This record gives structure tokens, C-alpha cells and sequence, in this order.
């Protein structure tokens, strides 16, 4: 249930490796949307299954009509939300270049409700989802308790913990306000604020001779907008629930870009974002340092873009990377047997190397993110050398 | 490592000094050989009124030497200049 | 005809800001398709001329049917062939999709018939593309002097230079195997070679007592293509001509889907656009930095992303840019009494700024490639007879 | 059955004394034609019974009328090839001189046909050879480890390792270009690929101060070489070949000519236009040459004089170490003893029989084969319990 | 004529380029069979002459029956002959495989003739080749001085001397021998002799003298090929009462893969390698930056030794300087259609643009003798003999 190597592995060696992966000098944890579950958070099945259940007659002319989606993964649940999202786009496209009438408005009714299933998945807590101190709530527990464990465990001349994620929801926002904790996010202002490259290289400082961290959002958020062509701007909770997010579900609109989400499977398409491509920047520059440890958790491995970067960073000798992977031994025989999707194929890959910067954990509930934060170790605020209380536990065996 | 040169010129010595329209020139033992055979003819400057050049780069500035001295023990030259090409 | 600050300036201070210019941290060039016009190579509206000649009757459903195409550039050689090519490939594919076969079978008419004018103009020898030795000629003579100066004005620890092109041709890349340099390019291998990105943050060196550049391609290549579903392949000339380079020339309707990486075709597929993205990413961030120098030629200023990065750059001040641009009179002339195209308008209000952080020449014949080339500076072979001596005592 | 200095050592001694030698400045392996066995390739005992079946009228007038080969030999599969190469060209280069006209073509039959049989036994995989993707196949899983083996075993500042090789496919490359591994040959271009001695000196290196990297030395030639009119050696695929001159040699039966560099006969220095196989054999001179050595041999049957006098040669230096691996050892020293045996079963014996201990060899039949050669080697301990004070953890098991 | 590259020169002109060129840290000397005529030597004319006059029955069939040498050159007296030998032994191989007499016999009686005609030109001496301090004489007086000033020449932490040879002969040694000094040619032992090529990368050292080595491209009379695959080394005095006394002083006898000179039998694998690991020296010597090369009587007739040092001298600092007596008798036919390629590659060489190529002639003032003096300059027998008779 453990490999490191392609061999086999045991928990009491786990527990000790990943203590000396922790007193490194760079280290980093990749989470999705698996991480996000036991707080009130969906998964992509579960937006198919809604999906279905509410429009049974744009589901039927999906079908028989225009042929995007097959009988046999509907009625099982095996729909990519991702690949569909970008054919229904390109049928738009032809349909408006062409002036037809007709075709030009049954997509953007097909389009307007997968943009809406996706966004009160990413509400996790409803109506209270404007309301405030909703990290003082028991769902986030653990997500305290990760931070606590990075932050405690760095020494002075080390640098700061990084946190990447491709979520929308505030789970860690929500979560480190309820701590003192300042997270750092590129953004600057209350009354007008906006995105500058050049915020995350800062840090703080005591001015009579402190706990911080950064934050890295991948594929947007559900508070950011943006006007014209080079000005973002982020806005709160309560502030944005009124003007609009409540317009798009309680209402029953078409859609336009009222925030900047990137759910799709080609996302250099849109050529406008621009802040895309400062956080990929900073991803592949973290992977290139030496010394560096980096913890997976919650992703499914289907985005073509992260793993070859996570592909080519293993041609360094001091980058190591720990992966948790419930469904290992489902994947396995499926490829086996001479097939699977590529997502089982890249953690096959990954589990069948040689190389010992590599480890990889299945066993269902024992790879999920609760177990995942009870692996990490606490301090030794002053270490006994022991020797003394050493030597005792010899003499203890020693004795008779 | 691939056919790619660049270098093809030797020298004698380099500029070392400038304190108002004297220059100061340490010579070298380097080039063991003086002789730097090339094109047309060979040279080596060794002798007060004679000429000598450098470059800068996009033109060739011209020079007379005027002394020479000591301070293996060290030598030194003196010039001035007249022009560029 | 030469503004710098919208006041006029000469050629012998010109040629000695060049040699200012040359000396910073980083400087790099951006070519066009007119800079292969002293080679055998062509110019996109020749491509189209050449085109509405021989297909005659595929110039009315264009227009009149599916609404791809405008009389009014129809009609003045105005018409842009890449997004054409980029439309005209996802028609295809949504009706392949949606199973209409009649406008299936007309696509791929149209599409045998742009690749093959657009291929044609690319090749620079005809038949002897597949053959060795292609850069000891002399049209490519114009082509060393340019990488040789851009290296031989550097000195130790110091970066090292980077051309991003337009074109899909090789006409660069011959002319590098005859000097003995190497180019970076993003590919590795020789019987299976891919794609890695973090190629280009390498370097060479040497352990015992090794001169390169990089290259950027905006556009793809003759010599890219893709089999599998997740991987793109790159070959030799020779080993493209038999494969499909061929076919397409002297056969009638063959086209494959979803196989060629040039001109910016397939670019919905979310394994080929990877590589499209990549190159603009960091053009935008080479083209930010300090103590930047850029020079362009054979461009036209007709792509609205390019132009919005080259504006948004001169914000900071230690970019410096210089520019080529032979009918500056002709769209001055226009601009003044209110018309001209997007591409006049821009070159026009530049020309109108008051920065000294800008550079324009345009006498016509003067700014092309072959002045281009002898305004860059050089300071101031008896070694050959040798080889070919041996090569007489054969016996 | 493994002999140190003289002495017997054990299994146990034996794996710590290779964890030693993998922890020295210079590293290195060669290896010969048995090493190709577990993937499809032959021998010259199988050259010779796929000759004899397949060319029957030869081999009687080469027994009758040119008196080459003994009738008793052959009945047992016991003939030289590289003997029997060499002996035609002596023929070959008479017949001329003289300008008879009958035996040029009868000598150009058994020169032709005898160049034929090597090439289907070199391919390894018959018509699948003009493909791509070959290394992610099964058979190099044991080619993909010792790399993996050898480069991870390093430290920072050491040098890269080295492999030499005598044979002629590609179970080498294939195998690095699916880790992502460069190795360095000699070779560059693409279009135009031409020698260079100059490219042996070359490395890596970053840019905001790819570090993985070996070199590959073929002394005998390769299968995809080919020299020009124009004198210059130039580099193709296994694609480009196929399809341009080992496509002939073996469906035309056409005669031969230097279409690709391969030399197997007994002294090519015949050969004065070989410069490329005179940069070989001296790197490998000058790489035994240095303090703080190591070699491993594998697949060698030993009968080469060239390579025998430069390991003989090598032995007088005191920081130089040999470790050997030859199967039938008994069956030869049980042979000697008659005042018997070949000419490649003394030069093993004399080894095997001295009293430096920087000798070592190893017998067994099936215990010396390639697949347990390279289990044999180690895997790096990246965090080194010190364990001078949790010493005593091993204490701790079991002393009640 | 001292021409110097379309130039011209003179006496000091040269006297101190020598001394320029001497202070390099890479020095290196080739001779050839011509600095041994002092001393009793014959070049390859006068042994075509001989065997021409001498055996004239049997110099047909090699021109109408096996067609190994030409009629024209023949007669112009410009033969190769060590090519024929090696040639012949080839033939000699082939005929007693496969089992025939006739030809066996032909050849094993035309092998006979030309290893006598070729001993007798080197043995040197006469019959005092199987005694002792033969480099007392007077005829080995200049080989001491060039030994002594070339190894005089060195500074201290610099490196050693490089001398190549085409000869096959003993003056060298037996002159060294009366200096003083070790000499490194490969071998070691004294009661079974061997060979040992990395040898030549040891050097001697003091505690509380000077040497240097010998490279020889075509063999020598001491060395030889017992029945087991092992290449000896033998002392004059025993080599004559061994093998050479029959093969001057018997008419026919044989042995054949037995001997080691010149260029005879390099079809052998245990033989050849001892000829190319001197070449691929020669080779790896000529690659070095700062060296100097010295060549004092070869003929220009070899197509690798033209190419190699022809391609040598791409990298400035390898600097040549030729000695050939006979010069402008070949520059003024070249001048017309007639020439050899010995000639054509001179005059190539001395019509160059660079100050390198250095040609010398002066019909006898370019000759082994006055090569000596153009170089630099850094009681025991009266006692002896009052020892001696006391
Ligand atoms: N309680 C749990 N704890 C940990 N993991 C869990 C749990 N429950 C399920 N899982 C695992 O969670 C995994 C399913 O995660 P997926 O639905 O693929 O999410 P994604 O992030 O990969 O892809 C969606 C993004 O991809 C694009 O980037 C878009 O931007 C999308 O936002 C399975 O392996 C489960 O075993
Ligand atoms: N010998 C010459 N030397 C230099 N320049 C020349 C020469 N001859 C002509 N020219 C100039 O060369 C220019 C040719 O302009 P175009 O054919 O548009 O080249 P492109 O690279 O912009 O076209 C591709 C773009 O089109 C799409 O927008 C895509 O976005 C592509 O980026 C003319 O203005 C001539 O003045
Ligand atoms: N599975 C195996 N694993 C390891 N070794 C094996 C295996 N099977 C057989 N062997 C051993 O592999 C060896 C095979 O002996 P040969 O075919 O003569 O090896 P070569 O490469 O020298 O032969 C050609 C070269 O020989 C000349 O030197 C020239 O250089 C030629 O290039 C035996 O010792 C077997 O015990
Ligand atoms: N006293 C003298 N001092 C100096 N030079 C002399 C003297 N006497 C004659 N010479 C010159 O010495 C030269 C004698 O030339 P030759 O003996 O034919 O040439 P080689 O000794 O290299 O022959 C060996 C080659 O033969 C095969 O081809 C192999 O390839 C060998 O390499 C004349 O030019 C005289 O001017």
C-alpha cells in the first residue's frame, strides 16, 4: 500500500522519512478537490449527476442531435465536465459565424447551466456563505492544523511555506483569519483593490530587533473580476454575493464574464488573462530549487499541463514528491489488462520507476486528507540527547 | 569542441593608466614570441618614435611611443596620441 | 528618413547608437516573412493572388455561402490565410462530428488545396530539399553574418543571443550546421524526439580547457508533426519529404486531420496549443526586463497581440526598440486625410510619439534585410587550401 | 564460487565490498554480446548454425578445395568468425594482384554472405526495428535500472560515468530515450551529423545559478554509421536506414561495400583511414590510467588481444579495481590442468590465479548472468541514520 | 637556398631562429636512412642496384609471371622494397595453405636474396657487430654531440626529447650507451625480454639520471617471434650466433613469421600492434600545442606521414623545419609536366604564406653533419692507461 522505488514499503519507515523530508529547506503541499469534502464541498460526478437530474430535455438533444455525449457513460457517470464545456463552445463559434438564429441560443442555455452547478459546488456553506467567522466552525479543523504543523516546524534563516491549489472556495482564507495569520495573495488595497506581480516577493520585519505564508491560486477564484483590459480586482464575501452571485442563481440569466474561472480543458485559448501565466512561473521556479519537498493531495492527475512539469522535475537529485492515490489497485489491473484512461496510466508510470525520489500511497480511506494531516510530525522544542535516557532504555532489555 | 574561431590577433601589452593625455602601457611575457605572423608582414614595436594602436571597438586610435623603463622586474611605456582611422 | 524622437537624425550618429545598443544585458531580434524574399520565399498576399487564380470556383462559397472570406480584401490582397486555415479546420471537425458528410467532402477540397500554396512557397530549392549541405550556398550568405556578429559582440558571462521568428521555414537552420554553432530549440532525441520545455534554461560548458543561441518559432514548422494523441514529433528534411511533404505537392485531395503543427491550424487540441503557448509566454517575458535592446524586421504590424506587448513594454525605462518599415511615406500620406489600415495607424502614431526610446527607418530599398545586416557593426582565410589538397591525394 | 586474491569469499562480504566500489571518483562498464540475449539478440556459435543451413554449397568447398576450415570443428560448432573473415580478404587481396578472374567472384559470395547473417542477428526485433516508442517494452527493464543505478549512486562534484560497448544495436539508446536521459557520442546536427573529437569534453549547465548525463563509447562501430565519398562519417535513424541501405543486404543479395562501419574481424588496423576507432581506444587507456578506479566487465568471452593486454597492463597500478563475471569456470580450469584448453581459458585462469587483492571473479553458470549482475548492485541511502546514539535502537528489538 | 615560404633568408637568419625554436617545452627530431651513411649506410637505391646485379635469373617472373613490380621504374631505380616483402610473405602465406609446391618453392627462394642484400647494408660494421663498445669509434662522433646538446638544451621541471626513426639499425644505442644515459624504448628484462607499451610514460627520479626515448616505425634486427605468441628482444652478440650468421653466409633457409623488420609481417595480429603503437604516438606527439619538429633525412614518398603532417599544422604553434639537399634540380621541373609527388608536395610546401614551412638546400651544406653544428652549445684516458700498466 506503500512503494518507494517500485519496491515495497512499511509504515514505521513512512514515519520517519517523512520527518527528514520535513527539516528541509523548501517545502510545498499541491491539494484539489478531494481536500474540500468533508466541509461541504462536491466533485465533478456529483455536478454530472445534478446536471441530468434538473435538465432532462438539453440532456436529450445532447444525444440524439449533435452526438457530444454517449448513452453508456451518461447512465454510468464517466462524462468529462471538462472536454464538453470546450465542444460546446466550438459549435458557438461556427453557429454565430455562419448567422444562424436558432443553434446561436440552444447553446448558451446548454453553457449558462454548467457555469451555474459549478459555482454552488464551490459555496460551501449556502445562504451563510455572507455571513462572518465561519472558520470558527468544527468542519475546519484540519485545515488549521496544517498550517500550524508547516509554520511551527521552520527554523530561522529558512524561508516561508508555499500552498498551491486549484479550488475557487475560501477554505483557507476563512481558516487562517481565524489565527492572526497573514496569507499573502499578490492583491493590495481595501477600497480599490488590484493584482501587482511584484507583492510576492515581500516579508515582514520587527522594527525593534513572524508567522506569514503564501498563497498560489491556480485557476481563479469566485471574488476576482475584471473591467478592462489590465486591471483585476478583488472584492469580499458579502460584496460580491450581492452584486453577482445571486443574479446567476436565483435568477435564471445567460452568462457572461462576471468572474474570471478557468474550468475548461485548453486554457491558453483565452489569450486576455495575463495572471495565468505569473503563477506557472513561480510553480515551475519552485520545483527548481534544490533541496525542495513537495506533498500531493486531493488531485486526479487530468490536466496535461501540470504533469509534465511534475514529469521533468525528476531530473534533479534533491527533489522528492509524496503522492496519495486512493483507487491504486483498481488502476493497476485496468492496466494490466491492456487498457485504462490517461490518468491511471500516469500514476502507473509514476508507481513503476527506479528512481527513490518517488513514493506513493493507496489504501483508500488511509490516503484521504484527514490521515494525510495526522502523518506530519510536531516539534521537539529542546531536544534531549538521551544518552542518559538511552542508555536507560538499553539497561530496561538489557537488564533480564 | 565545433569549427566555430574567433581569435586571430596577439599583442604585446595593456593600458593600465590615464593622467592627462599620458597614457600608461605594462608589457607582457605572454607571448613568448613577439612574432605574430599574419597576412602582410610581420612587427614588433620595441623602440621609442615609433607607432602603435588600439581598438575601440568601432574605430582604430593612434599612438607614438615616447619613453620606456623598469618597475621578474617589470617595464613600462609612455605615448600620446595623434589620431584615428 | 530616420526619426528618432520625431525629429530627424543621420546615418553616422545612427550607426553608432547601433553599437551602443549592441552592448546591453540583453538584445534579440524579431523577423518577418519578408526577410526570406532574398532566398526563394514569398509574401501573403503573392500566396493569395496565386491562389484566387487557379481555384476559381472555391472563391464563391467562401463568400456567398459559409461567410469566411470579404469581397472588399478579396478584391485588395488584404486577407489573412492563418485564421482562414484555423476556421476552415474546425468546420470540419464539428461536421464530422454531427455526421454531415456533403460539407465534409468540401472541406477537405479546400483545405488540399490552401496547404498546398502555402507549402510550395516554403521549400527555397524545390527538389533539392532533401539533400545534404543546403547552407554552403550563397543565398544564404546574408543569413551567417548576422549570427556571427550577434555572438562574436558578446563578452564572458554574459547572455547570449535569442531570435524569434515568424516563418516555418529552415532557411535559419541550415545556416548554423555550416558554421558550427548550436541552436537551441526545445527538442531532444534523434529516434524518438520531443518536446521539453525546461530546455530552454540549459547551457553547455566545458571541463578541459561551444558557442549556441536560441531559437523561437511562433508559428511551427515543416517538420513538426503528430501521431500519437499526447506526444509531437520532430524530423529531418529528407525524412519529411517521403513521409507527407510529397504527397501534398504531387497528389490531388490527400489530407490527414489533425497531423500538421503549421500555420497555427490546430490550435483547439490541448496537446498542440501547449506548444503555441510556450513561445508568446516567454517572448512577453524576454521582452520584459532590464536593460533590453530589440530589433524587427520583415514584420507588418498586422496581429493585435504583438503589437499590445511591444506597447505595454515601454513602460519601463530601459527598453529600447528599433524598428524597419519601408512605406512610411505612402502611409503617412493616407493617414493624414483620415484613412489608412490598423497596421498604418499604429506605425503612424509611434512615428508621432515624442520618446527617444524609439527608432524607425524607412527609405524603401534601404530598410531591407541586406542593409539591415551591414548596419550592424564588425571590428578591425589563408587556412582552406589544406582540405581540399588532401582531398587531391587520393592515390 | 567467487574468487578474491586467490582466497574464497562469501555472499555477504562480496555486496559490501560493491557498495565500496560504487563510492569512488571513477566508475565505469563493459560489457560484449551476451548482455543482448535477453532481448533478442545472438551469438557467433548461432551465426555459424544459421549459416551452415543456409549456404551448404560454400561450406563444402571452403572444407575441400581452399583447405580454411577443419571438417571436425564445424560437425561441433567450434569455428572462429572473425579468423575466417580475415583469411578471405588475404585471398581476396592476391586473386587481384594477379588478376585471375574466377575466384574474385567466388570469394565476394562468401564475403557478402557472411556480412549478412550479423545484421538480422543486430536488429533485435526483425521488422519492428523502422519504429518508434521501442524501450517502453519489457525486455529493457533490466537496461533502464543500471543507468537509473549508476547516475543516482553519485555525490556532488564527482564525475559523470561512462559505458563501452563492442556491440551494434541500440538496446542502449532506446533505453535512455524514454527516461529522458542525453547521452554523449560524439555526434551533432540533425540534418547533417558529422564526428567531432572535440564534443567528449562537453557538459551541462545552468543559467539562474537537466543535470543528468552519462557518455557512450562503441569500439567496433555501429549499425547506423555510414561513410561518404566525401569522407566524413554521418549519423542517421533506425528509420532512415531501414529504408535506405539495410533494406538490400538482406532481401537483394547483392554483394557488399562499406555501406555502414562495422568491423568484426580479429586486427582491423589493416584499416588506416579508422580515426574514429582510434579515439576510442584511447579514451579507454586513459581512462584506467587515473587514480581511485573501478570496472566491471559482463558479456566478454575474452578473445580480443587488443583489450587483454590493456587489463593486464592496467594491474600494476594500486588504485585500480576489476570485478569479472565468467560462467564457465570450472569446465576451464578442470581443462588446464591436461596442459590443455584454449587460448581464451588461460588468459582467465592466469587472473584468477594471482595474489593482489584487487582482483575479483565470479562463476556459477546462471548466477553470472546479466539480470543478476545488475541486482547485485545497490540502491543510495539518501538520509543516513547516524545512529551512534540510535545505535542502540537496534538494542532494542530483542533482549527480554 | 634558404627559402622560408616565398622568402628568403640567411646563415643567422636561421642560427637564431633554431635557438628561438629550441626553448619550446615540446621538442622533436625524425631521421631517416640517410644520417646513417656516415657511418656505413645505404640508401634504397644502391640495394635495388645490387639485387638487380646480382640476381638477374629471378627478377623476371616478379615483372611477367606474379606482376609485383613495374618495368619502367624498375629500370628508373625507384622501387619501394619493403612493400615487396611485405607482399611476398602474403603470397607465401596463400601458397603453403592451401598445399602447393611450386609456388612455395619460388618464393621461399626469392625471401632469402632480399633479406641478405637488406642485413648486409645495416649490419654496419662487418663482423665486429657481435663485439663490444662499438660507440668508441670515430664514426659514431656526431650522434654523441646531438644526444649530448639536445638533452643539454632543458630546463629543470621541463619535459624529455622525442626521437622517431625509420631506421633498423644500432648507432643510437650503442651511443648512448658509451654517454651514459637510459634510454626508453618499450621493453623490459634482461633473461626474457618484453614488451610493454605503457612504459613509456615512466621517468626516472632522485632521492638524495638523465634519459630519454626512442620511437622506431619500421622495427629492428634484435627483436623477433618465438613459437609461443610473445615478441623478444636480443642482444647483437646473440642474435648473430642465433639467426643472422645463416642468412648471410647460406644460400637457402627460411623461417617464416619469425622476424621483425621491416614492415614484413603485419597480417599477424601479435605484430601490428606493435607498429601502430608507435604511429598513434607519433600521432598523439604531433596533436600538442608549443613542439617543434626536425627532419633530417626523409624522402616525402609515404602517403600517411605526408597527410598527418600535412594536417598537423592547422594550430599555430607546431613549427616545421625541413632538410632536403636537392631542391631547385626539382623546382625547375616542376616547371613542366614531369614530377614525383615527393617534389610536387615540397614545392607545394616551400610556395606557402606562412612563417613555418622552412625549407633548407644547399646540395651538401643541408646534410646530417652541418644539421649538427647549426646547433647550440650548453683527461680520463691518460689516467686509465698509467692504472692500466702500473
Ligand atoms: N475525502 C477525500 N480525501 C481525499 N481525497 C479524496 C476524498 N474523496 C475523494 N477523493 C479523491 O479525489 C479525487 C477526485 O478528484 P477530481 O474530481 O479528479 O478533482 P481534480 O482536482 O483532480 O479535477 C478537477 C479540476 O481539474 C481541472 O484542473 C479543473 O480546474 C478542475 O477544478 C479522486 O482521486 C478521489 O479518490
Ligand atoms: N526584401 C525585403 N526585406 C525586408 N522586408 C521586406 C522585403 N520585401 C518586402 N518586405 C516587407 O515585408 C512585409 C511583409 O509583410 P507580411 O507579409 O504581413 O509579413 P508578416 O510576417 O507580417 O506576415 C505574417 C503575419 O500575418 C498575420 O497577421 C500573422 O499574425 C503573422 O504574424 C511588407 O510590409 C514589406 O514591406
Ligand atoms: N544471458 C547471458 N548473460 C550474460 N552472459 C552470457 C549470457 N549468455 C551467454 N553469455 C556469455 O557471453 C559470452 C559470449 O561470448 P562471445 O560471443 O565470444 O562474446 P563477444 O562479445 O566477445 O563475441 C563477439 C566479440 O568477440 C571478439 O572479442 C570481438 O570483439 C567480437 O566483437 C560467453 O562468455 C557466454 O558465457
Ligand atoms: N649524408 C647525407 N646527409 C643528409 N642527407 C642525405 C645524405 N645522403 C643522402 N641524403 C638524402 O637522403 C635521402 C634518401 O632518401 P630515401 O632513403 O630514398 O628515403 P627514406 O630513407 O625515407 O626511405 C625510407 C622510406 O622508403 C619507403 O617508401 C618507406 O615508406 C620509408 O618511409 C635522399 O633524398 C638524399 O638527398
Amino acid at each position: 500500500s506503500i512503494y518507494q522505488g517500485g519496491n515495497k514499503l512499511n509504515e514505521d519507515d513512512f514515519r520517519s522519512h517523512v520527518y527528514s523530508l520535513c527539516q528541509l529547506d523548501n517545502v510545498g503541499v499541491l491539494l484539489g478537490a478531494g481536500a474540500s469534502v468533508g466541509c461541504g464541498g462536491k466533485t465533478m460526478k456529483d455536478v454530472w449527476k445534478s446536471f441530468k437530474q434538473n435538465y432532462p430535455e438539453l440532456l436529450g438533444a445532447l444525444i440524439d442531435k449533435y452526438l457530444l455525449v454517449s448513452q453508456i457513460d451518461s447512465d454510468n457517470n464517466l462524462v468529462n465536465v471538462e472536454l464538453l464545456i470546450d465542444e460546446a463552445t466550438k459549435f458557438l463559434s461556427v453557429a454565430k459565424t455562419r448567422r444562424c438564429e436558432d443553434e446561436e441560443e440552444e447553446f448558451r442555455k446548454i453553457l449558462s447551466s454548467l457555469y451555474k452547478e459549478v459555482t454552488k459546488a464551490a459555496l460551501l456553506t449556502g445562504e451563510q456563505f455572507r455571513e462572518k467567522n465561519q472558520g470558527k466552525k468544527d468542519a475546519f479543523k484540519y485545515h488549521k492544523e496544517l498550517i500550524s504543523k508547516l509554520i511551527s516546524n521552520r527554523q530561522p534563516g529558512q524561508s516561508a511555506p508555499a500552498i498551491f491549489t486549484t479550488n475557487y472556495d475560501l477554505a483557507l482564507e476563512w481558516a487562517a483569519e481565524d489565527l492572526g495569520i497573514q496569507l499573502f495573495n499578490g492583491f493590495s488595497g481595501l477600497h480599490t483593490r488590484q493584482f501587482y506581480p511584484q507583492n510576492f516577493d515581500l516579508a515582514f520585519r520587527n522594527v525593534n530587533a513572524h508567522y506569514h505564508a503564501y498563497l498560489y491560486k491556480l485557476h481563479g477564484s469566485l471574488t476576482w473580476y475584471q473591467n478592462d483590459s489590465l486591471t483585476v480586482n478583488e472584492v469580499s464575501a458579502s460584496q460580491a454575493y450581492d452584486e453577482y452571485i445571486n443574479d446567476i442563481i436565483n435568477k435564471d440569466d445567460f452568462y457572461r464574464g462576471q468572474h474570471l474561472i478557468y474550468p475548461g480543458a485548453n486554457k491558453y485559448s483565452h489569450t486576455i488573462g495575463f495572471v495565468y501565466g505569473e503563477m506557472f512561473r513561480r510553480f515551475g521556479e519552485f520545483i527548481s530549487k534544490p533541496q525542495t519537498a513537495l506533498f500531493i493531495n486531493g488531485f486526479g492527475f487530468g490536466d496535461y499541463h501540470i504533469n509534465r512539469i511534475i514529469l521533468g522535475a525528476l531530473l534533479n537529485p534533491s527533489f522528492h514528491v509524496v503522492i496519495y492515490y486512493p483507487e491504486l489497485k483498481e488502476a493497476i489491473t485496468k492496466v494490466s489488462k491492456g487498457g485504462g484512461s490517461e490518468a491511471e496510466k500516469a500514476i502507473v508510470t509514476l508507481k513503476n520507476m527506479a528512481f527513490n525520489q518517488v513514493t506513493v500511497v493507496g489504501g483508500g480511506s488511509k490516503a484521504y486528507f484527514n490521515s494525510f494531516v495526522e502523518h506530519l510530525p510536531y516539534p521537539v522544542l529542546f531536544p534531549r540527547d538521551n544518552i542518559v535516557d538511552e542508555l536507560v532504555e538499553a539497561i530496561a532489555n538489557l537488564s533480564k | 569542441m565545433s569549427l566555430f574561431k574567433l581569435t586571430e590577433i596577439s599583442a604585446i601589452g595593456y593600458v593600465v593608466g590615464l593622467e592627462g593625455e599620458r597614457i600608461r602601457i605594462n608589457l607582457h611575457e605572454g607571448l613568448q614570441g613577439r612574432l605574430a605572423s599574419h597576412r602582410k608582414g610581420v612587427s614588433s614595436v620595441t623602440q621609442p618614435g615609433d607607432l602603435i594602436g588600439f581598438d575601440a571597438g568601432n574605430i582604430l586610435v593612434v599612438a607614438r611611443v615616447t619613453d620606456m623603463a623598469f618597475v621578474i622586474p617589470l617595464r613600462q611605456i609612455i605615448a600620446y596620441a595623434i589620431g584615428f582611422v
